[PDB]
């Protein structure tokens, strides 16, 4: 039995693939070959936000389009007013070490997380004028990569122990564990409806998790190294990830296989963030290379560059309006893209 | 602008006088990072360290600067994914312990990825060789031919840790990094001492390549 | 080895045992989403400067 | 939170006191603070302010060269320094605490006052003086002699009640927003020079009187104030 | 002789566009807004000056035979931008050599708040000096001359140049001894002395023939002939392309914005 179960895995393996082909037919190129082209987009830069002195690692925008969360490795977690360039608030973090945050829908906290392993959750809004620590999350064996809010009560955090967590906050423990992933999660991203959500791993692949029953659904392989980023079609039936090797991917949920993949012969960076726009026609994603692109989605064709900064861009962001666009990098600033 | 509006204004200037008074105590500090296998020494390598599973930091004053050592090891994944959050320290300090040959081999191979990383191009390195007296004793039993078989030489005391030094040195290929070799026992207390000379020669030669004499 | 090996068996079936669709049918999905919210896309189409507050 | 006041008592005309104030329970060095009087036969007055790090002070018309207000952050107190006592300065003065910044809520808490006896502006109007009122709905009025609807989208006026000894609350702030701790009963709503307060299933505890106040510029002006009766 | 004309404005016109390249890229990249770098910038402002109206006016007069022939109260305002457009070239020499002798000899020390506090109160004494050993003949006292007076060639020549050539020479013996002493090996050492030799060496034939005779015309009895003078003075002059050399093309920040 210790080698007539490995026989069944392969066979299983087989059929899925010999499935999948049955249900390509076409191309999403040869589809939408007649479109005519988006041309050529030209943005500028309308604000310059300072006060970091080290580098920035993260940001989340708002649900009201205005306000904005940032950490850098200085230990200072800083609350900005985009339209008027006013610092709100400036919270000291006892571990220095610092690899994401969030912003709570509501607006009454925000998260923050790193080497430490403790996910850290902040009050704004309270008596005494002043934020104050109002849970630490502790539990996991390795670093946290990445955090996101369901409500005010609800969060769910991925870490580099190969493994995915749900918490409640006012308890202060895990409901839900999720596991099957090999190498370091490193992203995630929640659906619209808030009952599924998709993570990538360093093992070079995706998967799809339902949050009630805590169980896997599908599981996507088309990558060559590891997945940094990822992130939902605003319709919640694809998603879009990013990899070391210089390309871009898109999957599809009802197919279940890869329709299209965004790559040129001068790029051999990799890639640290993905971001769609509202409509879904345009897809932006930062590099190494100090630059960020701008892909038409529908036909895998370039359209315009972001390039204003002197080190490497860690994170991006669109406004719930699609407004504007946010960047951050390594030297210390971030900017707002018209 | 309204009144509430200049209101907003003025508690934004205050935030930004913080933030800079923060900055310049933070510039005079030196940050140092602690690499080795576990049982190696890391943890009892200064006496008069002080600590204020994640990251472990001790701090100490030493004539009138102050040092930062930071200690991973509790970190059990790829090392890639968090090594580029300490690449603007000083210098690494490296220890290994002489008395174990089962973590030989291992030592080597850890010491050789760090000096052949892409984010630490230009760092130098401080090597600890320790418990050199219980290595003394041992060498009686096992003529260090378990540990290296490729080794012919009078092993007496000094051409085995000669050997040693030999083979830690011969990883690096850089013009532009300079390895600092000491040995230490047990008992000896001027570990600061022999940390503060190396940092001072490090300053001293970033100084002369910028102004283009090295 | 057996109890590791039974469980990834047991993960496979699950998921080589659903309804999928066409290739064809899911990328015309994914376009008419596009033309139904291409007016309403700051960023395809920009808006005048006194609708815009940056 | 807490905010004591101590002082006070019976001064000859052409005197001097000091006037003092104390807190705990929250920040006292990321707030600014103010003095509100009222007289026996009057309503409520703005006095003066202090900002958050010492950098503004602004005094009212009536009391210029003669009042000082002083803060003290290592001991969390407040001061309030007057010289050459007329008879109308016969008050009951009070400490209130105020913050701003995107959002926020300011003129939030009150403390008790201390009472003191002595031997270009926008006009607030109020036409209601009284009004004779269970389980119904009422609607209060304020107007303004200028708009106070500014060129960034916000208006600035604010509402207070006064319960019978008591000091003044706050209900709603910049014309639409509901304080914590208050029933959704309160609702405001409003134009550029006419506001209006509708409370609706009218209960017991909600009588007293109404204030309108506008933050447009300084000084800070007040309304007459309008009485509910059972 | 023709070519002449054209080899002196070659060196004319390359001063000037080289040393503004070097201005615009400290102002626009922002890599360049260190502390060891506003020095450099000064410097680059000293060239600028001499290329802009010094030399051009120098060659008129050397074009109009020896004679001046054009009118007064202009030489006036030439003497004057001569001598406070070349002291500021010695002094700023002497302000990155002082620099980078207390980077090597104090390294804990001379750091942070009190490396720019220091570098800001030389480049200030380094143009206040040279504003009062320009105006000093004019405020307190045909052919356009600067002063024959032995109470003033011996006040001008020694605080301006003679002195600032003793400071320099001591600090660079410091530095090779110290390089030295902190030890391939034969590689580094041959160019350790080199970049050194071409410091002083170019810093001295460059300005020691014209300031010799400068003293000892007013002190002893002789005259020298003008096409041995003429020389001489185009020598100084042209220390205003070797400096933006130097001090900046042998760097690497530099040199990788070209
Ligand atoms: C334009 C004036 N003329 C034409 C008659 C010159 O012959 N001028 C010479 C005199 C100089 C001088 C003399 C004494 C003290 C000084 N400190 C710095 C200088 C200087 C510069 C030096 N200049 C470069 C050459």
């Amino acid at each position: 039995e210790l080698d007539q179960l490995r026989q069944e895995a392969e066979q299983l393996k087989n059929q899925i693939r010999d499935a999948r082909k049955a249900c390509a037919d076409a191309t999403l190129s040869q589809i939408t070959n007649n479109i005519d082209p988006v041309g050529r987009i030209q943005m500028r830069t309308r604000r310059t936000l300072r006060g970091h002195l080290a580098k920035i690692y993260a940001m989340h925008w708002g649900t009201d389009s205005r306000l904005l969360v940032s950490a850098s490795q200085d230990g200072k977690l800083i609350i900005w007013d985009s339209y008027t360039t006013n610092k709100v608030h400036a919270i000291p973090l006892r571990s220095s070490w610092v690899m994401t945050c969030a912003y709570a829908p509501s607006g009454n906290y925000v998260a923050c997380g790193g080497l430490d392993n403790i996910c850290s959750i902040y009050n704004l809004k309270t008596r005494e004028g002043n934020v104050r620590v109002s849970r630490e999350l502790a539990g996991h064996t390795g670093y946290l990569s990445c955090c996101r809010f369901l409500d005010d009560n609800q969060i769910v955090t991925s870490s580099g122990d190969t493994t995915c967590a749900l918490w409640d906050i006012e308890t202060g423990q895990q409901t839900t564990t999720f596991t099957g992933h090999t190498g370091d999660v490193m992203s995630l991203s929640l659906a619209p409806d808030t009952r599924l959500f998709v993570s990538g791993a360093c093992d070079a692949s995706a998967k799809l998790w339902d949050v009630r029953e805590g169980m896997c659904r599908q599981t996507f392989t088309g990558h060559e190294s590891d997945i940094n980023a990822i992130c939902f079609f605003p319709n919640g039936n694809a998603f879009a990830t990013g990899s070391d090797d210089a390309t871009c991917r898109l999957f599809d949920l009802r197919a279940d296989q890869e329709l299209m993949t965004y790559s040129h012969d001068n790029i051999i960076c990799g890639i640290t963030s993905v971001s769609f726009s509202k409509s879904g026609r345009l897809l932006l994603a930062g590099y190494d290379d100090f630059n960020c692109n701008v892909w038409d989605a529908l036909k895998a064709d370039r359209a315009g560059v972001l390039a204003g900064h002197d080190n490497r861009v860690s994170c991006l962001g669109v406004t719930d309006d699609g407004m504007a666009v946010a960047t951050g990098s390594w030297d210390s600033f971030l900017k707002i893209w018209n | 602008l309204s009144a509430e509006d200049k209101a907003a204004v003025e508690r934004s200037k205050m935030i930004e006088k913080n933030l800079k008074e923060d900055g310049i105590s933070a510039a005079k500090d030196v940050k140092l990072l602690l690499l080795g296998a576990d049982n190696s020494g890391k943890s009892t390598i200064v006496k008069q360290m002080k600590i204020i599973t994640g990251i472990v930091e001790t701090h100490f004053t030493f004539k009138n600067l102050h040092f930062r050592l930071f200690d991973v090891g509790g970190q059990r994944s790829e090392r890639k994914k968090w090594i580029h959050c300490f690449e603007d320290v000083t210098a690494i300090i490296f220890c290994v312990d002489l008395s174990d040959y089962n973590r030989m081999h291992e030592s080597l191979m850890l010491f050789d990825s760090i000096c052949n990383n892409k984010f630490f191009i230009d760092t130098s390195i401080i090597l600890f060789l320790n418990k050199k007296d219980l290595f003394g004793e041992k060498i009686k039993k096992s003529p260090l031919t378990i540990c290296f078989p490729e080794y012919t030489g009078p092993n007496t005391y000094e051409d085995a840790a000669a050997y040693i030094q030999a083979q830690f040195e011969s990883k690096n290929r850089s013009p532009n990094k300079e390895i600092y070799c000491h040995m230490t026992c047990a008992t000896d207390t001027n570990n600061a001492q022999v940390i503060f000379d190396a940092v001072t020669d490090i300053i001293i030669a970033n100084n002369l390549r910028g102004c283009g004499l090295y | 080895s057996i109890a590791q090996a039974r469980k990834l068996v047991e993960q496979l079936k699950m998921e080589a045992n659903i309804d999928r669709i066409k290739v064809s049918k899911a990328a015309a999905d994914l376009m008419a989403y596009c033309e139904a919210h291409a007016k309403e896309d700051p960023l395809l189409t920009p808006v005048p400067a006194s609708e815009n507050p940056f | 939170v807490q905010l004591v006041e101590s002082g006070g008592g019976l001064v000859q005309p052409g005197g001097s006191r000091k006037l003092s104030c104390s807190a705990s329970g929250f920040a006292f060095s990321s707030f600014g603070m103010h003095w509100v009087r009222q007289a026996p036969e009057k309503g409520l007055e703005w006095v003066a302010y202090i900002s958050s790090g010492s950098g503004t002070i602004y005094y009212a018309d009536t009391v210029k060269g003669r009042f000082t207000i002083s803060r003290d952050d290592p001991k969390n107190t407040l001061f309030l320094q007057m010289t050459s006592l007329r008879s109308e300065d016969t008050a009951m003065y009070y400490c209130v605490r105020s913050i701003y910044y995107y959002g926020s809520s300011p003129f939030d808490f009150w403390g008790q006052g201390t009472t003191l006896t002595v031997s270009s502006d926008i006009v607030m109007t109020q036409a209601t003086s009284s009004v004779p009122v269970p389980g119904e709905s009422v609607s209060i009025s304020c107007r303004s002699s200028k708009s106070l609807l500014h060129s960034n989208g916000n208006t600035y006026l604010y509402w207070f009640l006064q319960r019978p000894g008591q000091s003044p609350q706050l209900l709603i702030y910049r014309m639409s927003n509901l304080a914590s701790g208050v029933p959704d009963r309160f609702s405001g709503s409003g134009s550029g020079t006419a506001f209006t307060l509708t409370i609706s299933r009218l209960e017991a505890e909600d009588v007293g009187v109404y204030y309108c106040m506008q933050h447009l510029e300084y000084p800070l002006t007040f309304g007459a104030g309008t009485k509910l009766e059972l | 002789g023709v070519l002449i004309l054209t080899l002196l404005g070659f060196l004319v016109a390359a001063t000037f566009a080289w040393n503004l390249l070097v201005l615009a890229t400290i102002l626009r990249v922002r890599t360049f807004h260190r502390v060891p770098h506003n020095l450099v910038a000064s410097m680059a402002v000293s060239d600028v000056l001499v290329a802009a109206l010094v030399m051009p006016l120098s060659l008129v007069h050397e074009l109009s035979g020896r004679r001046w022939q054009l009118g007064r109260r202009l030489c006036q305002l030439w003497i004057a931008c001569d001598v406070l457009c070349c002291t500021a070239s010695i002094w700023n020499v002497t302000a990155i050599a002082l620099d980078r002798y207390w980077s090597i000899t104090r390294p804990m020390e001379y750091t942070l708040r009190t490396r720019k506090c220091v570098s800001n109160v030389m480049i200030a004494l380094t143009w206040a000096l040279s504003a009062v050993i320009s105006l000093a003949p004019l405020l307190f006292g045909e052919e356009c001359q600067v002063s024959r007076e032995p109470s003033y060639a011996v006040f001008s020549t020694v605080g301006a140049f003679y002195l600032p050539l003793c400071v320099v020479l001591f600090v660079y013996w410091k530095i090779y001894k110290a390089a030295k002493f902190r030890v391939w090996r034969e590689q580094k050492e041959q160019r350790a002395a080199l970049m050194v030799g071409i410091l002083i060496g170019v810093f001295v034939l460059c300005w020691i023939p014209f300031f010799l005779t400068e003293l000892i015309s007013p002190l002893c009895s002789c005259d020298i002939p003008a096409i041995w003078k003429s020389i001489f003075l185009w020598l100084g002059y042209s220390n205003s392309f070797f400096n933006p050399l130097i001090y900046t093309a042998f760097n690497k920040n530099y040199n990788s914005a070209f």
